[PDB]
């Protein structure tokens, strides 16, 4: 059910997504171990993910949350990195593959910092890096992130 | 896992690294939609 629509670099929607990706890079306490050493990205492609059933699944849940929270879904746009992005875009996120070992227990994790999500593209802690060169700081291999609409509703605040 | 009772997500606020942004966890896959797929390279600092 999923189709991918390529955005033109001249499209303001491409531009605003790229700005969010670029502007939320930061340095990491691992000195680049997991995600690589970089200050910016070369954006190769930005595709809209179009799937009517997955969208309706989202908006159904969003309305449920909103109704439980004074008509406030508390919707954010956040990054997600993992080796499973190609499954996610076809089948949706599935909490049965939740990050069992995350800081906040077994759920599905998102970041404001694109560079945080980048640390997970090749696996937890960057795994062994890119499949071709086994390099977590590979500058050659193409990487993929999702930029996702996320319903937070009433969020539990964990200082950490 | 489930969200904490009376909550729909968790927000991980940074308490050490002053420059880190927040991280978030949801416990239901239906609470996120993958709007954009971004293909990229990281760039070697000049
Ligand atoms: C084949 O799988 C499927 C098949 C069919 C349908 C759906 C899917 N998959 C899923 O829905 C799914 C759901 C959850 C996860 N894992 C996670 O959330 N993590 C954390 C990875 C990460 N951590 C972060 C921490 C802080 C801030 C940002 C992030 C971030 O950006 N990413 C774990 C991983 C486990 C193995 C490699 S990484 C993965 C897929
Ligand atoms: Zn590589």
């Amino acid at each position: 059910g999923t189709i991918l629509i390529d955005l033109s670099p001249d499209d303001k929607e491409f531009q605003s997504v790229e700005e969010e990706m670029q502007s939320t890079v930061r340095e990491h306490r691992d000195g680049g171990h997991a995600g690589g050493i970089f200050n910016r990205y070369n954006i190769l492609k930005i595709q809209k993910v179009c799937n009517k059933k997955l969208w309706e699944r989202y908006t159904h849940r969003r309305k449920e949350v909103s109704e439980e929270n004074h008509n406030h879904a508390n919707e954010r746009m956040l990054f997600h990195g993992s080796p499973f992005v190609n499954a996610i875009i076809h089948k949706g996120f599935d909490e049965r593959h939740a990050y069992i070992g995350g800081m906040f227990g077994a759920g599905i994790y998102f970041a404001e910092n694109s560079s945080k999500s980048n640390q997970y593209v090749y696996g937890i802690g960057g795994g062994t890096g890119c499949p071709v060169h086994k390099d977590r700081s590979c500058y050659i291999c193409h990487r993929q992130l999702l930029f996702c609409r996320v319903t937070l509703g009433k969020s539990f605040l964990q200082f950490s | 896992a489930h969200s904490p009772p009376g909550h729909h997500s968790v927000t991980g606020r940074p308490s050490v690294n002053g420059l880190a942004l927040a991280e978030y966890v949801i416990y239901r896959g239906e609470q996120a939609y993958p709007e954009y797929l971004i293909t990229y390279q990281i760039m070697r600092p000049e």
